[PDB]
């Protein structure tokens, strides 16, 4: 489940990893209704990001940057010059 | 075919060596020192004058410069130390102004954007100096200008050396007309409000954005219009980007804040409509094989010691290779080709003292690298240039006149680059600022001046003895002393690389390690405009 | 580098709103009223004459065409309503001759076919006009010239209209011969018999295709000889393609049929030894983001109503982008850069009555775009030009003046396109016939006119009375209808799009759901030649 990712369309992927990670599925025993009463412990808003996970979000950002700047570089005609790098050196 | 094996130049340093160690600790305290003021200088005009600019809810200018480049994209900054101690008591950071060759919207473009934090934006002298050296870069080179005004126009107190001569105030809008009419694109964007003057610029500009509460346009401001006519005006209602736009017709975008307008200004870039043609061959890039940073060790802080140039030169060429040109005649000068990013370069340094050989291998390089449209690359580090009574007998005068000759009619893109001592007539020789080189770059180790300061002081007192000797009158030791120590300490003064940058008589002071990187930028940036082919004067054999 | 997020035009229109079903069912019955005249006009000359082409073993015009250009390839026509009611009694389908520019072995053409069932393809003035129209294009897009040449000379009875003027019969050697001196190619196919005149074609063309039995070139037909001369002799005989292949040399190819004619047609125009090289920027190719059906209700059929030009152009532009240029200056005038199918293009276009800010910003715009060799799309949707006493005060004519001038100079292509109304002077402000645009089309709702009827009317009434009361005689009501009405009926024919058609004012009526892809085409084919540089007059400022 984790290896399946949807981008651009709102699943309930989420829904199904909070089913399998409660450690009432663990445990084995499933009862018919047992989702009512856990309803809300598996619908629950999201968690603040750690640092980390921006830090890996804005260098993505960034490489992505990167990325077309190297399309246009290969569209271009100088395509060694050092302008078309993405070092931001000063 | 490509594949023949070429021996590379270029020898390992031993590191062990004392000399090296002590060459490498003084050029490193120079680095050290040379990157400490320029982070002073980028600090800006002062901590009230910035919160005062934050305040107004505008952005700094090297903030909006960073904003207006490419994401990621080097930015080549041009005269950082413009201003630095120029001025008795009166501190100008940068000059006041910040220009710079960056990439916009995947276009060279050279930005002007003034400093508001110092002094309101007003024009020194050198900032008018420095806007007037990044005008003729952008001419020479054809490339678009980007003017990020916010300026209070000139500075009263020092009008008469602002205002009234060729290379003053006015030869802005000179130059900015007269690149219109080239079909290079000129680019205002109103950040701020401009008293006289500057509210020119934006006339005169192929486009115009102005912020809508911050960019006010007016001819003369309330100030000026009370102390001239007496009507009394607000600034919004003068200027103001409504009132600019809805009936005067001179602005031509209207942007809600910085942002907006850095993000028209890049739309219109992009609608420029321009493409970068090469007409030199290209071929694929290659690193040095050898550190950068050992040039330290190599070169050193005292000028006294001489070191072979084929060590820089094997440092910054594309992978070590060079093919040298008359190895043996004239050995004090080294002429050859190399590949500097995949672009051609023919370079010429120095490593003695100027001979007639040399002068005429000079000459015959400087020939063949305009017949084949090749970049000039000049490493200057001079001893002096050689004098005496068998060599005047020889022309080694004449011989220097067909080297400057020969430089001064070249029509390749030229660049210089100071790496040590650069005196007399070797500098003109060797394409100093006279003669009109692209972009000129010193090392922190140089000295210019028009001789040594002893040499001067031997001259000046020889003069004076005679001088009384053919009157009659005695000239003590005393009187040689007295005439010698102050022009010592003058020469000694004058030829710091900080006091030759603080005028615009350079684009800049680099550190040695980035060397290679800075030329590659340079040689990019000029090779925008097309090559034209060289018509040299009379040589005179 | 070209990732930055830029804001688009266009809004999604009230499907709903009764003007809007209103608009949509008039534009509809309009377009389907000009696909049946366009059906009944490809129907061609006539049954019987269709039965006796076939007969004779030859293809029709337009199967000619279609098997000539590349496979699946579109053909753009141009004057498909030359003659639509022109002539009183006699019915003219197309003028009787076919222009288009089409593909041939993938190189820009422009093909001229006669059609020799309509009147035996005997030259109407309205022809000639056509033909001299397409040989004009040709010239000044640099696109090789293909007559497929099935003529039986002048029409007699309008012969004073045909041979003796400058814009006559002459015309077409004329540009025929000046075309071949500036090499672009001229190839002529002789499908069929030219009785006089039309057997100069093949002589003065640089390579010729002769049908062995169809194509017969003579000087004078065999009546023609037996009027002059009195000599009998029979068509083959006089022509022929084995009697001019064999010792005339008139002839440079023997076909045996119409297919092999194209065949060696195709032969020859991939042997031309041409490439076409592009002078201007090329971006991605995208859609629009709204449809173009919608237009139907956005523009309607009524010229009373206004709407927004900016509708139409992110209709058509690619990817709705636009950059408009000075937005609140001048807003009647709607002014700024895009692209469609990767060209640059800078729109004009009108949204209201032209003032002396809107002329003024279309001026600036005009030299921008000449400056950076951008090819300029002009809209018109006039409702008149504004006057007033304090408008001539401010020089609204000499405003008026700047921009006929600067539109006038421009060197870059120009493609016009009548949306709306185009009355007065501002049809020449805005690139009209006289200004010499690459191409000139109007949708099936436009009005041309020198003005209104019921201006016109009013003026004349106005200038008859005060005649009158000047000379001291009485000017009587009946008088002012019997002079307005006829002139307000006149006017009204006059101004119909068919009307305007019929005589070559205009490259064709075009459907507007088609009008982004015609542009293409046209655009594409305005791009053959290159881009001069452009001389202005003098600036009345
Ligand atoms: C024909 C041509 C080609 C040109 C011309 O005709 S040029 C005509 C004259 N210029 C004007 O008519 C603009 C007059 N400015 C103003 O209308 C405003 O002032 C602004 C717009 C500048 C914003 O001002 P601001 O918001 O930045 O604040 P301010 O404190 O004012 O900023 C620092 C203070 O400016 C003092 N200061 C000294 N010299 C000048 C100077 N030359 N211009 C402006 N200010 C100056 C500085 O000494 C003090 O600080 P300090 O030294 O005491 O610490
Ligand atoms: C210097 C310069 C620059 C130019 C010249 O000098 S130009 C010199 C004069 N031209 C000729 O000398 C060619 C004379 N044609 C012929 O030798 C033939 O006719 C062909 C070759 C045309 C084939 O003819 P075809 O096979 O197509 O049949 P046809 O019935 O004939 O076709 C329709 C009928 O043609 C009548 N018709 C009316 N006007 C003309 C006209 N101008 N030319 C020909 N036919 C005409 C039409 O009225 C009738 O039909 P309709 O109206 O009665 O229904
Ligand atoms: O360059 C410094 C060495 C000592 C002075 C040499 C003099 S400067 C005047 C003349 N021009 C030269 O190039 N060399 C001599
Ligand atoms: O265009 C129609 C509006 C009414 C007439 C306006 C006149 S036509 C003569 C003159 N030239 C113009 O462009 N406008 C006025």
């Amino acid at each position: 489940l984790r290896q399946y990712n949807i981008v651009g369309l709102h699943t309930n992927i989420d829904f199904l990893l909070n089913l399998s990670g409660h450690p009432e599925f663990e445990a084995g025993n499933v009862h018919t209704d047992f989702i009512p009463q856990h309803h809300k412990q598996l619908l629950l808003s999201r968690k603040a990001a750690a640092k980390e996970s921006l830090c890996q979000a804005a260098l993505g950002l960034i490489l992505k940057e990167k990325a077309m700047t190297d399309t246009f570089t290969l569209q271009a005609h100088d395509q060694f010059s050092p302008f078309s790098s993405s070092s931001g050196r000063r | 075919y490509h594949g023949d094996s070429v021996a590379s130049l270029g020898t390992q340093p031993d590191l062990g060596s004392a000399l090296y160690q002590e060459n490498y600790k003084q050029m490193k305290a120079l680095v050290n020192q040379l990157h400490e003021r320029v982070e002073h200088i980028k600090l800006g005009g002062g901590e009230k004058a910035r919160a005062l600019h934050i305040s107004r809810g505008k952005l700094l200018p090297r903030e909006r410069i960073d904003n207006l480049i490419d994401p990621g994209s080097p930015f080549l900054e041009l005269s950082q130390f413009a201003g630095y101690q120029l001025y008795d008591n009166e501190e100008v950071p940068g000059g006041g102004i910040i220009t710079g060759i960056g990439r916009v919207s995947g276009v060279e473009c050279m930005i002007i954007a003034n400093d508001a934090t110092v002094k309101g934006g007003a024009y020194y002298p050198v900032t008018v100096k420095k806007q007037l050296r990044a005008q003729e870069i952008a001419m020479q080179n054809r490339l678009p200008c980007i003017y990020l005004v916010d300026s209070g126009g000139a500075y009263l107190p020092r009008q008469a050396d602002v205002f009234p001569d060729r290379d003053h105030f006015g030869r802005t809008f000179y130059n900015q007309a007269i690149m219109s009419s080239k079909n290079i694109a000129q680019i205002a964007v109103v950040m701020g409000s401009c008293t006289a003057g500057g509210a020119y610029v934006p006339a005169m500009a192929d486009e115009n954005i102005i912020v809508r509460k911050q960019g006010t346009i007016f001819l003369a401001g309330p100030p000026l219009v009370k102390a001239a006519t007496g009507e009394e005006v607000s600034a919004e209602d003068l200027g103001g980007a409504d009132l600019h736009c809805r009936k005067s017709g001179v602005s031509d975008h209207w942007a809600l804040d910085d942002h907006h307008a850095l993000h028209l200004t890049r739309k219109v870039v992009r609608n420029l409509n321009y493409q970068k043609k090469l007409d030199v061959t290209i071929e694929p890039s290659e690193e040095p094989l050898f550190p950068a940073d050992e040039l330290y060790g190599i070169v050193g802080a005292n000028l006294k010691r001489s070191f072979d140039v084929r060590e820089v030169i094997a440092r910054i060429v594309d992978g070590s290779r060079f093919t040298e040109f008359k190895a043996f005649y004239g050995d004090t000068l080294v002429t050859g080709f190399a590949r500097i990013f995949g672009y051609p370069v023919g370079i010429v340094g120095n490593n003695g003292v100027l001979f007639s050989e040399s002068a005429k291998k000079g000459t015959h390089f400087v020939q063949l690298c305009c017949q084949r449209n090749i970049p000039l690359l000049f490493l200057q580090n001079i001893t002096g240039f050689m004098v005496g009574r068998e060599y005047e007998a020889e022309g080694i005068a004449k011989d220097g006149a067909k080297m400057v000759a020969a430089v001064a009619c070249a029509q390749v893109p030229k660049i210089t680059l100071i790496i040590g001592g650069s005196y007399g007539a070797g500098n003109y020789g060797m394409c100093g600022r006279a003669y009109s080189p692209r972009f000129l770059y010193i090392w922190p180790n140089a000295r210019i001046s028009v001789m040594g300061g002893e040499q001067a002081a031997n001259v000046l007192a020889t003069i004076t003895k005679d001088q009384r000797a053919r009157e009659g009158k005695q000239f003590s030791s005393a009187d040689e002393a007295a005439l010698k120590e102050p022009i010592i300490k003058k020469f000694e003064e004058e030829g710091n690389p900080y006091y030759s940058s603080a005028r615009v008589w350079d684009d800049g002071i680099i550190d040695p390690a980035d060397t290679r990187l800075v030329l590659g930028l340079s040689f990019s940036a000029a090779l925008n405009a097309p090559i034209e082919k060289t018509d040299f004067g009379i040589f005179r054999m």
